[PDB]
């Protein structure tokens, strides 16, 4: 099998700035004259679609800002002026033999201004209190850059125990990134503390953000 | 105009078997080499199956970790592509695409999971605000379903803009997703929001009406 | 196109 390995694996780009993406080939794709290397672009949640054919040749219907170069071994895509819609993973994949074979990915972020999250904090419902569950959940939405942190404190005392942090890709339109923060106990312990605080913290503030509610409000 | 639609995804227990199968429009089906391609986290994008057309024998190839075990198929009469899928391992999940013309065209794909643990449906509870500002934002808490996908949208998908759906994370074999949205409070809660979410595997279609608590 | 697409193996 033909073994292909991309690099970078992720990769940051300003608006109107090329991005050049690699991909190198454990033997050659070079057959009958074409060098039989395509590429394509996923975006979140969506199937792959192709963008590229015989290393350099663009797929009907393909912006001209898509393009692609290379022979044997080593092969690269360049996206240039980069846009908004861009953000994706792009693979290179090969067609020279049984079997075909794709690379890892390589992921294209958009770079932009910095911006700090819309912090939103959600008790339990009472639906799943009756069921003996209780789940605190944050949103943190619509920042960047994609780092960031959060800490969940009850009745002032920190907790790390039951959380679970979820990122969305990176958007389309604006270039942010969003995120849920789950803090998961059952209704018992729930019932025994009244404070519960969210605290995010990003590069935009040296102070944290806090959001919090007190149980009976 | 080309479309590929996938079906016959689902659950299935280790050892057994599932036919996926491929409608295919908009191009010379019976011209068209037809492929299957997979999806995971853990392996990536996989290759599985080639078929090719009447000029070319309808030559099948596989992978070869599906070898015996798979086979490929397809009814030129009928434009549909099939995959028969026999002695199914852990190692066969994920998310299953038709491609024509090699690889020209994808379809949406469809998902397998194969695994012992058995249908769950989703709990789901609606989040309103804390009992101020201009925006509002409201959440879904999608809670301990089995298999994936579900699908989650608000007031049937009118409401797409403001929205972030976070992807399904596996709590002690179970799965948990949440989602937001985002509208100026001008809108809630004079206008009803509705989160509408569905679980194929478990015929679950669920509708929460978000509601304040005081 | 071809019958084995753009993408598709060499002839």
């Amino acid at each position: 099998d033909i073994v292909l390995t991309q690099s970078p694996a992720s990769l940051a780009v300003s608006l109107g700035q090329r991005a050049t993406i690699s991909c190198r080939a454990s033997e050659s794709v070079d057959n009958y004259g074409i060098s039989s290397m395509n590429w394509f672009q996923q975006k979140a949640g969506q199937p792959p679609k192709f963008l590229i054919y015989a290393a350099s040749k663009q797929g009907s219907g393909v912006p001209a800002r898509f393009s692609g170069s290379g022979s044997g071994t080593d092969f690269s895509l360049i996206i240039h002026p980069v846009e908004e819609d861009d953000t994706a993973v792009y693979f290179c994949q090969q067609s020279k033999g049984v079997p075909y074979t794709f690379g890892g990915g390589t992921k294209l972020e958009i770079k932009r201004a910095d911006a700090a999250p819309t912090v939103s904090i959600f008790p339990p419902s009472s639906e799943q209190l009756t069921s003996g569950g209780a789940s605190v959940v944050c949103f943190l939405n619509n920042f960047y850059p994609k780092d960031i942190n959060v800490k969940w404190k009850i009745d002032g005392s920190e907790r790390q125990n039951g959380v679970l942090n979820s990122w969305t890709d990176q958007d389309s339109k604006d270039s942010t990134y969003s995120m849920s923060s789950t803090l998961t106990l059952t209704k018992d312990e729930y019932e025994r503390h009244n404070s519960y605080t969210c605290e995010a913290t990003h590069k935009t503030s040296t102070s944290p953000i806090v959001k919090s509610f007190n149980r009976n409000e | 105009e080309v479309k590929l639609e996938e079906s016959g995804g689902g659950l299935v227990q280790p050892g057994g078997s599932m036919k996926l199968s491929c409608a295919a429009s908009g191009f010379t089906f019976s011209d068209a080499w037809m492929d299957w391609v997979r999806q995971s986290p853990e392996k990536g994008l996989e290759w599985v199956a080639e078929i090719r057309n009447k000029v070319n024998n309808h030559a099948t190839n596989y992978a070869e970790s599906v070898k015996g075990r798979f086979t490929i198929s397809r009814d030129d009469s009928r434009s549909v592509v099939y995959l028969q899928m026999n002695n199914l391992k852990p190692e066969d999940t994920g998310i299953y695409y038709c491609t024509g013309l090699t690889f020209d065209y994808w379809g949406q794909g469809t998902t397998l999971t194969v695994s012992s643990a058995k249908t769950t449906a989703p709990s789901v509870y609606p989040l309103a605000p804390v009992c101020t500002g201009s925006s509002v934002t409201l959440g879904c808490l999608v809670k301990g379903y089995f298999p994936e996908p579900v699908t989650l949208t608000w007031n049937s998908g009118s409401l797409s803009s403001g929205v972030h759906t976070f992807p399904a994370l596996l709590l002690s074999g179970l799965y948990t997703l949440s989602s937001s949205v985002t509208v100026t409070s001008n809108t809630w809660p004079s206008q009803t929001i509705t989160c509408n979410v569905a679980h194929p595997a478990s015929s679950t279609k669920v509708d929460k009406k978000i509601e304040p608590r005081g | 196109p071809g019958a084995r697409g753009l993408t598709g193996r060499p002839g």
